[PDB]
RNA sequence: CGCGCGCUACACUGACAGAGCCAGCGAGUACUCCCUUGGC
């Protein structure tokens, strides 16, 4: 589940940004 | 062993005699040892399984080989002959008898021609 | 010769499978299976007592017909008999001919070419299908479909292999084999 | 997956311009590369943003 | 002087010994011929040698083999192992190396038992 | 009512009076292994004939209106042709190279 | 279709015997409590005897 | 009793008994031939009564 | 073509053997049965009312009846009568039972009864003429028996309103029809998708298994004009 | 409906994956560059072909 | 504790090869030899 | 009576007649299934 996880925090980090 | 931590991993068996020469496949899937068993001896140590398969020759092992294309392995055995195999489908592809083609002798206290 | 039957030194040239049958031009069609329908090597018949199981993908080396005859040999009334097996398999190739004039590898090869399933659904999902199972799935689908056809039926072993091997040559809907395969390549659709 | 790519490569960007763990961020990126060497010659878009990530790195 | 090459051959409990010296060429099994002694199908196992290596090799020798021990297929893998470990020792000792060389070249890569007794001993995954 | 062999020497075909034409293997003695059966004309076939070239086609006329090829392998009559109708009881392919079919 | 009548007792139970033959069935049950007598009897004195 | 068959150690013996029941009580009997060799009673035989 | 000469005989209508896969047909699945077992009779709310609404759980679902009618509905229907059709029975605690059909059950809910319970404790219920086995208890997948050429479908109340005619005439032609009906009272429709392709809703109505099989049964007889 | 040919060129250890299914990494037999990740059961290898049919979803677990 | 070492009691692995249902230890090796080692006492 | 554990039966992998062709372990002066009609 970890890159997953990682997955969907850089999807969360592109629409911070 | 482990190289780092030290401490002992494993004791492979299986052999019916001393171990004579070992190397690793370059790659670094497979282990091969060559004994005085009359045995040549395919250990695959890392895949979770850490198998073996055996082969058996015609006499004792002394050297064993790879090549740096993972996939052949040439072992040197006592009549004096090469066995060239490949080392996944393990086959014998090839051999060499050279016993002949290496015999220079007379020493001294040789009483043999 | 020295002591060689009629047949076989009239055939002393190359390989000949049960010395009738050639190995030389056998066409694949599907390139996944190409490199674990291993007809490269001949073989004399399909008994051919080699351990190709002793790990993965081995039995991707055996050549092909030993398969076959392997498959045969499995429900609990009919385990051991290996020679039965081959038996099986020499008639069914005869009747093959028979009712085809065609190259009989040609046509089994085919056959497992058109049974092989390629997705399959998992408690569910569906996903693809590795070569070495479509292989495995396709020989296990047609021996058993053969012999369910044959189970209370006047046909014996080697004729209803002999059908459903050709009909699964023609892709056609009558061998058990390219209908289960069809509606389990139609659960996998309907999953996706 | 190739989805994921090129937002981190975004990411990665904004860390060498803002730079910190300097090297875990090279790791990453030689490791994303080398996995995908050819997607990303196939590719066009990665351009613009691996010469910031270049620049900046 | 009369020249004598005389081989074993082996499986889980056959055992084919097997003289090979000159002769008119004819190839004998307990005292019966050879396309006789079988399980009537595995009649191209027994052939496999010659066919590998081409009669005309073969019209030079003459092949006795004794047999006893074990089942049929036993007997029978037995007894191919044995022609062929005969006529490449004869080959070796009586006929050029280089076609010994040759010869175990093409019967090895064909397969690895028609010249090894490999044998099946115990050893699961442990 | 025909029982004609393949220009093999091997098959042996021939059809019943209760409609199914039958086609079997015999070596050269005693073999009489039943390759197919087929059952359609429900109605007795009294021509079944193989054609010289082709080892795989055979002509069939029925007792009721019909002759038509069949595939060995096919599950079904390749072609059927009418026209007749009376009981049909002859028939014969056609020798020549331009006489193929 | 030609359908047929099912063959089956209406008072079911799982324990009893179902025959015709009242004879038979009384030496079936006869003999199985025989048999239980023997087996009892036979346990009883094997404890006895250890 | 007088014995039946006579395998290697144990022996069957057959005329001393009327039922296994007498056995079943004779369980674990010390048991003697004549030339002296002891020996014991272990199991009553089924087949013949 | 020639116009396919008249039978002087009538037919006989033998039903498809079990091993034959190639007749397509109509298989239904009397899915979600209650056939539980009372100390010895079938657990219903004509007597055990009192028991269960003793141990309060859902006195309404110990319905053998809804099988039971449903069974004698396709039973007598006249696509039984031809043997295009085939039953198969699940109950709650997992059975699957082979329902041929050559078979008359006894009309009443006793006789009924009595007969599920001489099933269910022999696996099987032989006639009495006949030695083949009436009412079969069989295993676990269904699919292990199901036509290959297929579509395992079920009925539904949220799912598109499609007519049964135009539906069963989508049916290819060589094609069986699976149809899983749900002969509990009160419940969700989950307790088939583990096979089932899609879901059907047939009319706007709510309605009860019996008459959804009538209507069904009575469709496939009108397309395969019987 | 097109098929399409493809072949594995790595396989991953260690997703997370359920039951006798495991994901990899497969290369496009006809754009050699176009590389995705799909989940198959069955004993796969390293550089082998595959047959899809679907070409649209990356595969999830 | 009569739970968790359940060999003071018999039983059957199983389960019943019939549910009936109307409103499990199968009997006790160690207290049944034990009466009945003092019957054959006394 | 409950309970498994072993043995038997249950059919297409059939039945009858032939033909042919293969094991390994076992040697205490020791080995027996009856029990009965007759007669010597």
């Amino acid at each position: 589940m970890a890159g997953e996880r990682i997955a969907e925090a850089l999807e969360l980090g592109m629409t911070d940004l | 062993w482990s190289v780092q931590t030290g401490q002992l991993l494993d004791r492979l068996s299986g052999h019916e005699g001393p171990v004579s020469s070992l190397a690793f496949a370059p790659d670094g899937s497979v282990l091969v040892s060559g004994s005085w068993d009359r045995t040549a001896r395919i250990w695959s140590i890392f895949s979770r399984t850490q198998t073996s398969e055996p082969l058996q020759l015609q006499s004792d092992v002394l050297d064993v080989a790879f090549r740096p294309d993972s996939k052949q392995i040439a072992i040197s055995t006592l009549d004096g002959q090469l066995t060239f195999w490949s080392v996944s489908e393990a086959q014998q592809v090839s051999g060499v008898d050279g016993r002949r083609d290496v015999s220079g002798g007379r020493r001294i206290t040789d009483r043999r021609t | 010769y020295d002591v060689l039957p009629k047949e076989v030194l009239a055939e002393v040239g190359s390989v000949k499978l049960f010395n009738r049958w050639s190995y030389d031009d056998i066409e694949i069609r599907d390139i996944s299976l190409t490199d674990y329908i291993q007809i490269r090597a001949p073989v004399y018949i399909p008994h051919s007592a080699g351990r190709y199981a002793v790990k993965r993908f081995r039995k991707a080396n055996c050549p092909i017909i030993e398969r076959l005859t392997n498959s045969l040999m499995m429900h609990g009334r009919n385990n051991g008999k290996k020679l039965m097996a081959v038996r099986i398999v020499a008639h069914a190739f005869e009747i093959i001919h028979l009712m085809t004039d065609q190259n009989p590898i040609q046509v089994a090869v085919d056959a497992i070419v058109n049974c092989g399933p390629r997705e399959d659904s998992t408690r569910r999902q569906a996903v693809d299908v590795s070569p070495l199972r479509r292989v495995n799935q396709a020989i296990a689908l047609l021996t058993t479909g053969a012999r369910e056809a044959a189970f209370r039926n006047v046909k014996t072993i080697a004729e209803c292999l002999a059908e459903e091997l050709i009909n699964a040559a023609k892709g056609s809907s009558n061998s058990y084999a390219i209908k289960k395969k069809d509606e389990l390549e139609r659960v996998a659709k309907s999953n996706r | 997956p190739f989805s994921t790519i090129p937002s981190l490569l975004t990411f990665l960007n904004l860390f060498a311009q803002r730079e910190l763990n300097v090297p875990l961020t090279c790791r990453i990126l030689f490791f994303v590369l080398k996995t995908h060497h050819k997607q990303i010659v196939a590719s066009r878009t990665m351009r613009a943003t691996l010469e910031k990530v270049r620049a900046n790195l | 002087s009369v020249q004598a090459v005389q081989v074993f051959g082996k499986k889980k409990n056959a055992t084919a010994v097997a003289r090979c010296v000159q002769g008119k060429g004819l190839i004998k099994v307990n005292g019966k011929p050879l396309k006789l002694f079988a399980p009537e199908i595995l009649r191209a196992k027994l052939y496999e040698p010659i066919l590998i290596l081409g009669t005309d090799k073969f019209a030079d020798v003459d092949i006795r083999i004794r047999v006893a021990g074990g089942g049929h297929t036993s007997q029978v893998y037995a007894v191919r192992q044995a022609i062929a470990k005969s006529i490449v020792a004869y080959y070796a000792k009586y006929v050029d190396e280089h076609s010994k060389n040759l010869l175990k070249q093409e019967l090895i890569q064909f397969d690895r038992s028609l010249l090894v007794a490999d044998p099946r001993r115990c050893e699961p995954k442990k | 009512h025909c029982g004609e062999i393949r220009p093999d020497g091997r098959v042996l075909v021939a059809g019943e009076d209760t409609g199914r034409m039958q086609v079997f293997d015999v070596g050269q003695g005693t073999r009489a292994v039943i390759l197919k059966t087929w059952h359609i004309h429900k109605q007795p076939v009294w021509v079944t004939k193989w054609s010289p070239t082709e080892l795989t086609t055979l002509m069939s006329c029925s007792d009721d209106k019909t002759v038509r090829l069949w595939d060995l392998p096919s599950n079904d009559p390749t072609r059927l042709f009418t026209g007749h109708t009376d009981y049909v009881r002859c028939g014969a392919f056609m020798p020549g190279s331009a006489n193929s079919n | 279709i030609k359908t047929y009548i099912p063959k089956f007792e209406d008072d079911f139970d799982p324990d009893k015997h179902y025959d015709p033959n009242r004879e038979r069935a009384e030496l079936a049950k006869l003999k199985a409590e025989h048999k239980r007598e023997r087996k009892g009897a036979l346990r009883e004195l094997r404890k006895d005897a250890q | 009793g007088t014995p039946w068959k006579i395998f290697k150690n144990t022996a069957f013996i057959k005329d001393m008994f009327n039922s296994s029941l007498e056995i079943a009580k004779f369980e674990g009997a010390a048991i003697r031939t004549v030339s002296g060799i002891r020996g014991q009673i272990k199991r009553a035989l089924s087949k013949p009564e | 073509p020639p116009p396919a000469l008249p039978q002087l005989v009538a037919e006989q209508h033998v039903p498809i053997p079990p091993n034959d896969k190639d007749t397509k047909r109509l298989i239904v699945v009397l899915s979600n049965a209650s056939l539980e077992t009372y100390k010895y009779t079938l657990l219903n709310s004509d007597e055990h009312i009192g028991i269960m609404r003793k141990m309060n759980r859902d006195i309404s679902d110990a319905r053998p009846d809804i099988t039971h009618q449903c069974l004698l509905t396709l039973l007598d229907s006249p696509i039984n009568k031809a043997g295009k059709l085939q039953i198969y029975i699940q109950t709650a605690k997992g059975v699957l039972i082979e329902v041929s059909p050559t078979v008359r059950i006894p009309r009443t809910f006793k006789r009924f009864a009595g007969l599920m319970v001489q099933l269910l404790h022999r696996l099987s219920i032989k006639g009495t003429n006949t030695n083949e086995k009436l009412l079969k208890v069989i295993q676990n997948p269904i699919t292990d028996h199901l036509p290959p050429n297929c579509r395992k479908v079920t009925l539904s109340f949220d799912a598109p309103l499609v007519r049964v005619r135009d539906y069963v005439d989508t049916l290819g032609p060589n094609e069986s029809i699976c149809v899983f009906v749900g002969a509990m009272a009160k419940g969700p429709d989950n307790f088939a998708d583990a096979y089932v392709d899609e879901k059907i809703s047939i009319s706007n109505y709510s309605l009860s298994a019996s008459v959804a099989c009538s209507k069904f049964c009575h469709a496939c007889e009108d397309a395969w004009d019987i | 409906a097109p098929v399409k040919f493809v072949k594995v060129t790595r396989v991953l250890g260690r997703t997370g994956s359920r039951g006798g299914v495991t994901q990899v990494r497969v290369e496009f037999m006809d754009d050699t560059t176009r590389s995705i990740i799909r989940n198959v059961k069955g004993p796969v290898r390293e550089n082998d072909i595959l047959v899809l049919l679907e070409s649209e979803r990356e595969a999830r677990r | 504790r009569e739970q968790f070492n359940p060999f003071q009691f018999k039983t059957n692995a199983r389960g019943p090869k019939f549910e009936v249902t109307t409103n499990v230890i199968k009997g006790r090796p160690e207290l049944s030899r034990a009466r009945s080692e003092e019957k054959r006492r006394q």
